[PDB]
């Protein structure tokens, strides 16, 4: 009743995206039928946030799926909980992206994505009061990137009043090695400093690393990056859709998150890190608070003691002394006062829900607004000049209708980006 | 020290004690108020919408 | 780990804390604006008491005492012990003194009274202003209060003051007080006598290097002659006491001392201090002295801000942390002042 | 008899009407359905309670309040709580989207869809006044609504009721319990704009209440609800010589007159004791010395700050329990020997008393022990400035740097309101200075 609408588009995107769905949907009660057998009624108050109710007291996610190749989508209907997902919601292509952003955004998504808004409008024009979006996505690739993109500025153009917020994938060579992906995400950056008011750096970087020297994964997979995704999905999501005092809306959050509307890139962290096996030891409030903040659990790899922070967001999901969790929350602040800005007073706000993730009896999730994050643009950026200096591969996008030019811009507004954060770092 | 206007009633009793003596704007300038911040807005939203549709 | 900032740059005593902390390895600095600290070395004016204890989670301690400003203002000095009735107008151990302002409250008329009942006594009437001057002319001070401009004090000079030999010198003495979070008052054993190196002259009070026995004035006009910086220390004075008067420093002149400090910091106390407060204070004191040839101590002055002397500095900064912050954040894992208590009976 | 409309504001402003409201039925003996047994004009009276209530044929008691908040859940909560038949569905109003805690948002965009709705609903409740004084107004300074739409709500009622009297209940914003970063710039904002259209304003810290609460009442972690138990005690006593017999500060007017002589200096601190828990087994009941000694400890006043420095220019003690007049003076003797209490040179040093021999009542299950006898002190002293230079200067801190402006901006309203805001502040803390220091 105070709505989001939630698109996932391209692999990534609906693969995450699906995961998502999955996870609440068991946090909330719901099946894969749709229907609740669940045992309270926290679970029901804030449903409409995310699912529409139908006849039949039928519960059903306001997700719209959408890709340029059928694919991932076939696999989401014919898994566990795509049925529970409204058929006339996907929205799909045959041709496929081929990782260009290009594509994505220009040529084959343009013939998509007027249909995608079809049934966004449809869906917005149900809601008793929507408050805005929210996208899955990597901008390592094409549908995702590009597509995913051009949905954005679009629905900025109907909805201007909403709140726009993404999950976006950021790519790692440690992960991928498609050639082209610093390309496809330098320009969804430049996209995304612009047109959205929230964006959770979700980075493959830090994902594989997570898993491959603390989780001790030798071999990580997709599902092993994605447990970790949902689980931090799950957390950042707890205030928007459990009761509460704080974040309870995507607005109020950004009003405490965002300082300046450029710099609207948060930094996820969650606690404890566990691969998909049985944690016994349930974690004390001081090892959550110490963990959550650690540069181990950050979902994006850069080092938050190289920057500042400017805000700070802090979850604690489960049965425990709100007075614990406040003398930890001071503690930490009191003790590494100097990471953050002292010109935005009392900058670190937190939330305790009662009802923890499936698994854990105590968890935390973590969202940073720091400037460290620029180490993640830089990287970006370094990858894109390395190819760009030398016009590599840009045949690939000059032959759907692009200039050099337009790869210019970009990497300039992401330059522009990383020392607008630097700024903010040494004042 | 001196006590002073004592008032009693069923309910209560009040007094005074004296320890050392001495030694707007209208209806209309506001629905204009409204109505400015409101141009401004339509401005900025109209603005992005030019830059959308460039 | 603790935190503290520091605020007043030129604080000699302070700088010698801030770097005894750190030392411990127990304490953190922060920038001066940053306001998550435990401690603060605050500023001498217009210090933010009202922003202070508003921290959670965090003890707060301040090195001053809002409300002191009324002991260590001649102005208020003055005032405070008129007005006082456990001071009072009696009070024996203070100059007779008024408040006086230039005319660009006052009490000039009430100062005259008894200007003529010492010319109408012919006895000592010798007084002195608040750039400073003494005379023996009522009107060569109020011509000379007005053509300055700001408010001050005349008090009446002790013509008959003790006087040190070899040398027939003039000196006061300066006691350093700490007064903690709990409102103990410590007096720190060293104290200093800040002496004249030029012999006292009655008959003439324009040569003022020796009428008046600041640190400065004596060094920018026989310095060093009897003893180093003019400053003579305690274990000398009190043999010198010994050698020639028969007596000791305690006893002809300590114990008024004692006396006059507690007075003063226990008539201020239920204004200053911190003990229910949602911050603590604690402060030093430097209390100013005066000795008369009859060994009777007079106040003099009571500053807010009192540097040490060089010698001491060590170890009295060392007892500042000991008893007045660490007593508030202890660490893991002999004393040198003297509590100032006393609980007659009557 | 003359009557006396509520209005409540915001989360905060309705969370603390509810808890102002259960007690007010309690202390009345006005019963859950409106009935109250002890009224035997039947749909009908000028008594004193009527100031607060009005009646209906069917003999039902009903409060001269208007809820709005512009999100709906927590009026909801009324709505469907235990006392939803005491209020007429037309006085409580909401929105469907709320001010995301930001003063423009509350102020211009929002305000504007909805102030003339609400302006309506207070007409309604006015017409049935034969002799309306004025208004109580009841809101948070830090949230969107209760910061932007009440200081719109409040040059509007100076419009449309100009000789009427506005009082204020105003949540002052704290840490510990805040919901956003912005509570300085809204605190601000509202205070600048609001300023000349209340006559007299009592702010209640967070802070304050939530220490009171954790060091007196033993509770771990306060909550609202804890929160706004000790509020509603606060309030009521505030209220009480306006809803009972007595001859202290019996109308809105005398608030001004007896705790405001300098109308921009229109914010008296209140002190109250005893606040004691109701779980202490054994309790010594306090005497009329002791809780009167109590007024002048920083730790039970409703702002932290210290009135030894500053002065005062006016305070009136407000009894309830078993209390006579020759004990508080014999209290008000010892301790103006004990204590530092300075009055402005303008003003006689005195207290005005009003003793209501009720001692004072208790949610059954709430927090608070019942005693024999409690006070409020209501002081105005310049010391209270302190909670202003505070929150100046963590507006000074942020706006030195323009943090989170452009979503002020965004809502219409121009960054040069903020410096004017801020410089109106600038000039208060200085009649404040001015009234309380000498050299
Ligand atoms: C770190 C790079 C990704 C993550 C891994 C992973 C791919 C994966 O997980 N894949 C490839 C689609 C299927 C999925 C897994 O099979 C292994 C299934 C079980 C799974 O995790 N499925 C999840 C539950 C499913 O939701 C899912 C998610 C995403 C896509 C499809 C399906 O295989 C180990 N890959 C490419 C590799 O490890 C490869 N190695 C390399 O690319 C190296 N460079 C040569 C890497 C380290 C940069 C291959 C030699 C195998
Ligand atoms: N004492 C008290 N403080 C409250 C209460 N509710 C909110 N607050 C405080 O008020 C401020 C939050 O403002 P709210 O009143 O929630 O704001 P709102 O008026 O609902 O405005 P929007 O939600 O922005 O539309 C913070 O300082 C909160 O701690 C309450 O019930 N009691
Ligand atoms: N009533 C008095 N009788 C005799 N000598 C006096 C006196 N008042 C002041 N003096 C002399 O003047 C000297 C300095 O005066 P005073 O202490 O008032 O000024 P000051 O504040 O600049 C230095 P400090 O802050 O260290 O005390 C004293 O050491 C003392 O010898
Ligand atoms: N974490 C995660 N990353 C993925 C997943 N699938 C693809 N990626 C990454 O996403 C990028 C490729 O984008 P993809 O979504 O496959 O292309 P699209 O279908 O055209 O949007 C590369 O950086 C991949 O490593 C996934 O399931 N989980
Ligand atoms: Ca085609
Ligand atoms: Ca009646
Ligand atoms: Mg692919
Ligand atoms: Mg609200």
């Amino acid at each position: 009743m105070r709505e989001i609408v939630h698109i996932q588009a391209g692999q990534c995107g609906n693969q995450i995206g699906a995961k998502f769905w999955e996870v609440i949907s068991d946090e909330h009660g719901i099946d894969p039928t749709g229907s609740y057998h669940g045992d309270s009624d926290l679970q029901l108050e804030r449903i409409n946030v995310y699912y529409n109710e139908a006849a039949g007291n039928k519960y059903v996610p306001r997700a719209i799926l959408v890709d340029l190749e059928p694919g991932t989508m076939d696999s989401v209907r014919s898994g566990p909980f795509g049925q529970i997902f409204r058929p006339d919601n996907f929205v799909f292509g045959q041709s496929g992206a081929g990782n260009n952003w290009a594509k994505g955004h220009y040529t084959e998504g343009a013939e998509l994505v007027d249909s995608v808004l079809d049934v966004v409008r449809k869906e917005s024009e149900s809601c008793d009061c929507l408050q805005g979006f929210q996208l899955t996505h990597s901008l390592g690739g094409g549908t995702g990137s590009g597509m995913g993109t051009l949905l954005i500025s679009k629905i900025r153009e109907e909805y201007p009043d909403r709140i726009m917020n993404t999950f976006s994938v950021v790519p790692s060579p440690k992960v991928s090695d498609t050639v082209v992906e610093p390309y496809n995400a330098t320009l969804s950056v430049h996209q995304l400093v612009e047109n959205t008011d929230e964006t959770y750096c979700i980075d493959n970087e830090a994902l594989y690393d997570i898993c491959f020297r603390t989780l001790k994964l030798t071999t990580p997979t997709y599902g092993d990056l994605n447990h970790l995704v949902s689980a931090t999905m799950s957390g950042v999501t707890t205030c928007l859709r459990f009761p509460g005092q704080l974040n309870a809306d995507l607005r109020k959050l950004a009003v405490n998150m965002v300082p300046f509307p450029r710099l609207h890139f948060f930094m996820p962290g969650f606690a404890p890190l566990t691969s998909r096996s049985q944690q016994y030891r349930a974690l004390t409030v001081p090892e959550l608070t110490q963990q959550m903040f650690d540069a181990k659990n950050m979902m994006a790899a850069c080092d938050p003691r190289h920057g500042r922070y400017l805000t700070v967001a802090a979850v604690f999901r489960g049965r425990m002394s709100m007075k614990e969790v406040d003398e930890q929350m001071l503690n930490v602040q009191n003790k590494n006062s100097s990471y953050f800005v002292e010109w935005i007073p009392n900058n670190v706000k937190t939330a305790v829900c009662d009802i923890p993730p499936r698994g854990l009896k105590m968890s935390a999730t973590f969202i940073g607004n720091s400037t460290a994050i620029q180490e993640l643009f830089k990287r970006i950026s370094e990858q894109f000049t390395a190819m760009f200096r030398r016009k590599a591969f840009l045949h690939w996008y000059t032959g759907e209708g692009m200039d050099e030019m337009e790869f210019t811009e970009a990497e300039s507004n992401m330059n522009d980006l990383v020392s607008e954060y630097q700024q903010y770092q040494d004042a | 020290m001196e006590v002073i206007e004592l008032n009693k009633c069923t309910s209560g009793q009040s007094f005074e004690v004296i320890l050392k003596p001495p030694s707007d704007p209208s209806l209309e300038e506001i629905q204009k108020k409204l109505e400015a911040a409101e141009e401004r807005r339509k401005y900025q939203e109209a603005e992005l919408l030019k830059h959308l549709a460039e | 780990m603790y935190t503290f900032v520091v605020r007043d740059e030129n604080s000699s005593v302070y700088a010698e804390v801030s770097r005894l902390l750190l030392a411990t390895g127990q304490w953190k600095r922060l920038r001066k604006d940053n306001p998550r600290f435990n401690l603060m070395l605050g500023e001498r004016n217009r210090l933010p008491f009202g922003r202070l204890g508003h921290e959670p989670g965090l003890v707060q301690l301040v090195n001053y005492y809002r409300g002191a400003d009324k002991l260590c203002r001649k102005a208020s000095l003055v005032k405070l012990i008129k007005t006082s009735p456990e001071l009072s107008e009696s009070c024996t151990w203070f100059p007779e003194s008024y408040v006086i302002y230039p005319t660009n409250t006052d009490e000039r008329e009430v100062f005259l009274a008894a200007y003529n009942r010492r010319r109408e006594g012919r006895e000592g009437n010798v007084w002195i202003a608040k750039g400073i001057l003494i005379s023996s002319e009522a009107s060569e001070l109020l011509d000379f209060i007005d053509e300055q401009g700001q408010v001050h004090v005349i008090q009446k000079y002790l013509e008959k003051p003790l006087l040190l030999e070899p040398g027939h010198r003039k000196f006061d003495i300066r006691s350093w007080v700490l007064v903690d979070h709990l409102y103990n008052i410590y007096l720190y054993r060293e104290g200093v006598l800040r002496t004249s190196s030029e012999p006292y002259n009655s008959a003439n009070f324009q040569d003022k290097t020796c009428h008046l026995t600041n640190h400065c004035i004596q060094k920018e006009y026989n310095y060093g002659r009897y003893e180093e910086g003019n400053e003579m220390f305690f274990e000398e004075f009190n043999q010198y006491l010994m050698d020639a008067l028969n007596t000791t420093l305690e006893n002809s002149i300590l114990l008024q001392i004692k006396h006059i400090i507690r007075s003063c910091l226990m008539c201020i106390e239920p204004a200053i201090s911190t003990k229910h407060l949602h911050y603590q204070s604690f402060q030093l004191f430097g209390f100013d002295f005066m000795v008369d040839e009859e060994l009777k101590v007079w106040l003099i002055e009571v500053n807010g801000a009192p540097a040490c002397a060089q010698k001491l500095y060590a170890e009295l900064c060392q007892g500042i942390v000991d008893v007045a912050i660490s007593s508030v954040f202890p660490l893991a894992d002999t004393s040198i002042f003297i509590k100032l208590h006393h609980h007659h009976h009557h | 008899m003359r009557e006396c409309i509520s209005i409540h504001v915001g989360q905060a402003g309705v969370q603390i009407g509810n808890a102002c409201w259960e007690l007010y039925c309690l202390e009345h003996g006005i019963q859950p359905d409106g009935q109250m047994p002890s009224d035997k004009t039947i749909g009908g009276g000028d008594d004193s309670f009527n100031t607060f209530f009005s009646e209906t044929g069917a003999g039902k008691h009903v409060p001269r309040a208007v809820f709005v908040d512009l999100e709906p859940t927590v009026i909801d909560e009324v709505r469907t709580g235990t006392y939803r038949q005491l209020f007429h569905p037309e006085q409580l109003i909401t929105g469907k989207e709320d001010a995301a805690n930001n003063y423009a948002r509350g102020h211009y965009t929002i305000g504007k869809e909805i102030i003339d709705l609400v302006l309506d609903r207070i007409r309604k409740l006015a017409d049935q006044c034969t002799g309306l004084q004025g208004f109580l107004v009841f809101h948070s300074f830090g949230g969107g609504t209760g910061s932007g739409f009440t200081s719109l709500l409040m040059e509007r009622l100076s419009v449309d009721y100009g000789k009427k009297s506005k009082l204020e209940f105003s949540i002052y914003p704290a840490p510990q319990v805040s919901t956003a970063v912005v509570e300085p710039y809204n605190s601000i904002l509202t205070t600048h704009t609001t300023l000349e259209h209340s006559d007299c304003a009592f702010m209640v810290d967070n802070e304050a209440i939530y220490d009171i609460c954790r060091r007196n009442l033993d509770i771990e972690r306060p909550t609202y609800t804890n929160l706004n138990r000790l509020i509603s005690q606060i309030v009521s006593s505030i209220t009480a010589s306006l809803r009972f017999d007595g001859a202290l500060n019996v109308d809105l007017t005398e608030f001004q007159t007896n705790l405001v002589p300098y109308p921009r200096i229109h914010f008296p601190l209140a002190t109250y004791a005893p606040v004691i828990s109701a779980e202490k087994a054994y309790h010594e009941q306090l005497s009329v010395a002791e809780i009167t000694n109590a007024c002048f400890e920083p730790a039970n006043q409703m702002v932290k700050c210290d009135p030894r420095h500053g002065k005062y220019m006016a305070c009136c003690l407000l009894y309830r329990g078993d209390v006579v007049p020759k004990d508080v003076n014999a209290a008000i003797a010892t301790i103006k020997t004990k204590r530092s209490i300075q009055f402005v040179d303008w003003c006689p040093t005195g207290f005005k008393v009003g003793i209501n021999y009720q001692p004072p009542t208790v949610v059954p299950g709430g927090d608070l022990a019942k005693v024999q006898r409690a006070v409020c002190m209501l002081s105005n002293t310049t010391a209270i400035a302190e909670a202003w230079a505070r929150l100046d200067h963590k507006f000074d801190l942020m706006y030195a740097k323009r943090a989170f402006v452009h979503w002020y901006v965004g809502e219409g309203m121009e960054e040069g309101e903020f410096s004017e805001a801020r410089e109106d502040m600038a000039a208060l803390e200085k009649d404040y200075e001015e009234v309380g220091v000498d050299s």
